[PDB]
RNA sequence: UUAAUUGCGAUAACGAACGAGACCUUAACCUACUAAAUAGUGGUGCUAGCAUUUGCUGGUUAUCCACUUCUUAGAGGGACUAUCGGUUUCAAGCCGAUGGAAGUUUGAGGCAAUAACAGGUCUGUGAUGCCCUUAGACGUUCUGGGCCGCACGCGCGCUACACUGACGGAGCCAGCGAGUCUAACCUUGGCCGAGAGGUCUUGGUAAUCUUGUGAAACUCCGUCGUGCUGGGGAUAGAGCAUUGUAAUUAUUGCUCUUCAACGAGGAAUUCCUAGUAAGCGCAAGUCAUCAGCUUGCGUUGAUUACGUCCCUGCCCUUUGUACACAC
């Protein structure tokens, strides 16, 4: 059951529409970058939301 | 003089705050000291049947909470213990004085 | 005198003593809750109520 | 400052403290030689981290291991990796890199658990059964 | 090297204390068949006799078996203590006794009649064929009659 | 060299010690060695029953070595075992205190052990020497 | 006990009422133009070894 | 152990390519105790050699 | 064979296992041949195991079960009957005990012919049953490669302890005669006359 | 497709809300920080041994020094399914191999949508509507029995039905948790008794003392033998002790004897996809005493899938209904 939910999906598409050259194809460099511009009040939640957008940079490549 | 302080509580934030305040006052002047030894917290669990009746499927639960104790010892004559007598006590955490 | 584990649970049931007794006695007084603070020698009990002119 | 390194190791609950130092190369557990291990048939298996690379380079390193926790096979599993992990630590302080890589490759090629701790750990048992997934015997009529 | 070839002294059957005991087995486990002697009791009489414990029942000189009879007849004067007799502190004289195959059945039956004639609780339960230990016969112990 | 009881096999240590305390029996022989069950959890006495006080004396001598303080409650807890208490499942029970006390008194009679500070028993000076010396000669027995 | 052999390339699906029987496309090495399905009681997947008793007689979906 | 079987044992035991306590019991009509003494006597006497004497099974072969 | 010792007493008959012709700790491991093409890549002999006691992470995934050596897998199939569930060191001792019992009767390098003792064990074909309901119409199918290694290793032990119930002979001496029995196609083993009855419906259900 | 209206897609949806999810805790890693004789490691001094020729094994808080690697939690880092190749408008998503502590939501629990049962409860309350009793009271208290009882039928469980065994020895490893004050707990040690057990003292309000809970199952030595036998302890008898004002229909423990069925059990039925089952023991619960029960903990540790809707049920769905406190 690795399928993501709505809130991560809708939030994920909010970054790349203006953060293309900042969402680097490496997870480690942007796993904490999202926190700087997306105010997330949970250490666990901020990981998969960064994970999903990182996942799309792989396919969008 | 072997005055030793004890801090016992359940919630963690309040005991962390007072210990940091205590070590900060200990950091003032010189007061060659030992750091806060961290006693290993014992979870106080009791198993109880959820239902007050006997009818129904077997359903148990665990009612538990944590106790964290940290002790700090001071080493010098009565000069320090005339100003540390001020009580920086929050609800929850409790303090006690032990010498020798 | 008493083990800290036994001392703390005894504090808890003693804490439960005020909650029901304040609720049962000062119900009309708009009782909300009790904050019990422990301190060497003197100790204070904080009560919460709406009609504070009546609780005094 | 005698040349010495320290390592550890867990299999199920055993904590094998591998106190490594420099000497004539005497290897013991709890102060006792490795000719006395416990089961009399894993004796060849506890020799594994030593023989896989040979005893040629074991003449200048001696390890103290003290173990506690779990069953007899659990400690025996603890010594093998603790002295193996201590061996990497010794190669991480004194001896050259080219020698180190070959022994580490030989360790992992045979099996992976000599340097990787076992992640399996008995999870808490549950109400409604003797174990976690086991359940009471239920009957109809 | 401990092997002894057979000479002809071995006998298949043995005849002790008006009971039948089989041979071809260890003497320590030979006396246990007679009524009133158990595993531990057979161990002590054999040990006190000093008769080379590792010996078969068939291979035994007639120098030892009757001695086993006389040592077990009155063990208490022979240093086997009071806590090794089944009928310790008998109810008729207070002295220690050890019943044998001709005595365990008579004394138990006599003790049954002793408790029978006094009409106490255990006797009537024994008379009815019911358990006297106070157990539960609601489900257990049903195929008795 | 540097041989000791730690470097000799446990089965080797008892068998070598069994020979020594049976070849020399100056220490003593109690009166009830042939009637002891060695525990309440056992069911039958040991079948050896000829010596069997030297075997126990060797093991406690080994146990005293790498341990520091051992009281009477330590041996019976270790020496005990499971007993088929009827149809009920097995349960661990303590061993016989009297035999543990008597064998402990035997070790004090020769002088290999003595009363230790803070309770328990320790290793006497002469006891440690001999326990090492007989540990030295048993290694060359198999050599 | 005669002898014949083949082997599997790729898995398709299951059969049987209980879903235990599995039939999977197989192939026999020599004269590589040989291809029929065959049911196997146990588990198979890509690049396994098929084994049998008769030469060529296939079956189909077990109802 | 009897006498008329003593000669049989000595002349027939160097003929098993495998010797063991269970093998002796099955094909010699010999009990467990009489098999134990026979195997321990033979191993001490000579010819057959104790390649592996272990717990409850004395694994053993024929030596010529 | 680089006979070097360290300051602990190490009897040099233990350093000869792998700094030599790398054979199993007391038996030659290089001459191990498969006598059937059915169980290639499914018996994991090569690599060796010093004792079949790798308590590894081998059973979580679907098809990582056969990647441990058959010797290791052969151990597992012996601890059952409830009384001996678990207690695998009870088995590893006896399999290490009984493997010399093949190396005397025309020695043949036992591990070589351990695999030769699987060619006729696994069922050549078992007959799975159609849904139906009634006379139990079983139509014969050939078997998967795995079920001639995976449950055939259960056919050496499915009832192999029926010859160990209230009888004198021990466990370790049994498999020796049955080992060559599966290698020669005998008439008195278990796994090879219950292969034949497992396919008594041999050529009738097609 | 996913355990999941969990997601892509659609068409008149555009969007949103609860639940799931998300959140927390436990078990996993940290040789990167804080530290710790109420946890330890190494060395320096005193003391004992072995061979002494080099070293090894130990003990020692007022003999000190350096550190947290092992033992602790505090803030944190860390896996997100990352890389490639296969399947897919080439979208969700799935599979195999390439780092590791971990690629079945890392594993498992806690919380856990609307709505219903006329499901259990008046034997849980001092909250209970109503009825009844209300003073030789159905209120309280005191003595003795009952809740254990058998012609019988069923459900949870323990010993079992021999050698992968039984018995007697040696080595023989932990975790969760509990423990006294104006009451008398956890009991160390010494002594006595075979044992249960008894006496005198020691420490502990507890990482310090019980406790390294040195536990059993485990391995090496021996006796036994295929024998309802050395398996098996149901059936009782006698004696010796503990708990309690009191134990008789033995509370319980210990010693001796008596040594029956049971010989792996016929329909059906139960839990199980990894430390899981199963085996074993331990701690806690009821306790003045008593586990064959429950909860938790640890130990040894299999076979074996990696799937399906014909049964056992459910979910969405279609359709019919003279029903709407609704079969």
């Amino acid at each position: 059951g690795r399928v993501r939910t709505k809130t991560v999906k809708r939030a994920s598409k909010a970054l790349i529409e203006r953060y293309y050259p900042k969402l680097t194809l490496d997870f480690q460099t942007n796993k904490r970058l999202c926190d700087e511009i997306a105010t997330i009040q949970s250490k666990r939640l901020r990981n998969k939301i960064a994970g999903y957008t990182t996942h799309l940079m792989k396919r969008i490549q | 003089i072997k005055i030793r302080i004890t801090l016992t509580s359940t919630k963690v934030k309040q005991l962390e705050n007072v210990s940091s305040n205590i070590v900060k006052n200990a950091e003032q002047h010189n007061l060659v000291k030992k750091g806060p030894v961290r006693l290993p917290t014992k979870v106080l669990k009791i198993s109880t049947r959820k239902t007050p009746n006997g009818e129904g499927s077997k359903t148990w639960e665990t009612y538990e909470m944590r106790i964290h104790k940290r002790y700090i010892d001071l080493e010098a004559p009565v000069q320090i213990v005339k100003r540390i007598t001020q009580i920086t006590i929050e609800p929850g955490v409790d303090v006690e004085v032990v010498v020798a | 005198l008493i083990s800290k584990k036994r001392k703390l649970v005894a504090d808890g049931v003693f804490y439960a003593e005020l909650n029901e007794f304040f609720t049962r006695e000062l119900a009309e007084e708009g009782y909300s809750g009790v904050e019990v603070r422990v301190t060497p020698t003197k100790t204070e009990v904080i009560i919460r109520a709406t009609r504070t002119q009546d609780v005094l | 400052a005698v040349p010495s390194v320290q390592t550890f190791g867990k299999k199920k609950s055993a904590t094998a403290v591998a106190h490594v130092k420099a000497g004539k190369g005497l290897i013991k557990v709890n102060g006792s030689p490795i000719t006395l291990v416990e089961p009399e048939i894993l004796r060849f298996k506890v020799y594994e981290p030593l023989l896989l690379v040979g005893l040629d380079k074991f003449s200048n390193i001696d390890i103290r291991v003290r173990v506690t926790g779990g069953g007899h096979v659990s400690q025996v599993y603890a010594i093998r990796q603790a002295i193996a992990k201590g061996l990497v630590a010794y190669h991480q302080k004194y001896v050259d890199e080219q020698s180190k890589n070959e022994l580490k490759k030989a360790f992992t090629s045979y099996d992976r658990t000599l340097l990787i701790a076992d992640s399996r750990r008995p999870e808490p048992k549950k109400f409604g059964g003797k174990g976690a997934r086991s359940r009471f015997q239920k009957s109809y009529r | 090297s401990l092997v002894v070839q057979e000479q002809g002294s071995f006998q298949h059957i043995l005849r002790l204390l008006n009971t039948n005991v089989d041979g071809n087995i260890k003497i320590v486990y030979a006396l246990t068949t007679i009524k009133g002697v158990g595993r531990r009791y057979s161990n002590l009489v054999c040990k006190k006799a000093d008769v080379d414990l590792h010996k078969r029942a068939g291979e035994l000189t007639q120098e030892e078996l009757e001695r086993i009879v006389q040592i077990m007849q009155n063990p208490t004067h022979y240093k086997i203590p009071a806590w090794f007799l089944n009928r310790q502190n008998d109810i008729t004289d207070g002295k220690d006794y050890h019943t044998l195959a001709n005595n365990v059945e008579s004394k138990l039956r006599d003790d049954l009649e002793r408790l029978k004639k006094i009409r106490a609780h255990r006797g009537i339960r024994h008379f009815w064929g019911l358990r006297v230990r106070g157990q539960h016969t609601k489900t257990t112990g049903r195929r008795r009659a | 060299p540097g041989v000791s009881v730690r470097d000799v096999a446990a089965q080797d240590f008892i068998n070598a010690y069994a020979s020594f305390l049976q070849r020399q029996g100056k220490l003593e022989v109690p009166g009830y060695v042939d009637i002891v069950k060695t525990s309440s959890g056992n069911e039958m006495p040991p079948q050896d029953a000829e010596g069997w006080f030297y075997k126990r004396a060797a093991s406690v001598a080994r146990h005293i070595y790498m341990r520091k303080q051992v009281g009477v409650g330590k041996l019976n807890k270790l020496y005990g075992g499971a007993k088929s208490r009827g149809v009920r499942p097995y349960k661990h029970i303590d061993a016989s205190g009297s035999i543990n006390r008597k064998v402990l008194q035997a070790l004090e009679k020769i002088g290999i052990v003595e009363i230790s500070p803070k309770g328990g028993r320790r290793i006497s000076e002469n006891g440690q020497r001999d326990l090492d010396r007989i540990a030295a000669q048993t290694l060359e027995e198999d050599e | 006990t005669p002898v014949t052999l083949a082997k599997v390339i790729k898995v398709l699906g299951r059969t049987g009422s209980r879903g235990g029987v599995t039939q999977v496309r197989v192939e026999f090495l020599e004269d590589t133009s040989r291809t029929i399905v065959r049911n196997v009681k146990g588990p198979v997947r890509e690049n396994d070894i098929l084994v049998l008793m008769e030469s060529e007689r296939e079956a189909r979906r077990l109802r | 152990l009897d006498q008329e079987k003593y000669d049989r044992i000595l002349k027939e035991v160097p003929t098993y390519r495998y010797v063991s306590v269970s093998v002796l019991v099955d094909r010699l009509k010999i009990g467990g105790s009489l098999a134990r003494i026979a195997l321990r006597h033979l191993e001490k006497e000579g010819i057959i050699k104790p390649i592996s004497k272990h717990s409850k099974q004395a694994i053993y072969t024929r030596a010529t | 064979f680089t006979p070097v010792v360290l300051a602990t007493p190490i009897p040099e008959e233990v350093q000869q296992a792998q700094t030599e012709i790398k054979l199993f700790n007391k038996w030659s491991f290089e001459e191990v041949e498969v006598k059937d093409a059915s169980l290639v890549d499914y018996v994991q002999v090569r690599q060796p195991i010093f004792v079949a006691h790798t308590a590894g992470r081998y059973a979580n995934k679907r098809f990582r079960k056969a990647q441990c050596p058959i010797i290791e897998r052969l151990t597992n199939s012996l601890m059952m009957n409830g009384r001996n569930n678990g207690k695998k060191l009870k088995a590893v001792r006896i399999i290490k005990h009984t493997l010399d019992i093949i190396n005397v009767l025309t020695d043949q390098n036992p591990i070589q012919v351990v695999v030769d003792a699987i060619t006729n064990t696994g069922p050549r074909e078992d007959t799975t049953r159609v849904g139906g309901g009634g006379a139990a119409r079983r139509q014969a199918v050939d078997v998967s490669p795995l079920r001639r290694v995976n449950q055939a290793i259960a056919l050496l032990t499915i009832g192999a302890r029926e010859a160990a119930f209230r009888n004198i002979k021990t466990i370790a001496e049994t498999l020796a005669e049955e080992l060559i029995n599966a290698a020669k196609g005998s008439s008195t083993s278990y796994a090879i006359k219950k292969k034949d009855e497992l396919e008594r419906v041999a050529k009738s259900n097609r």
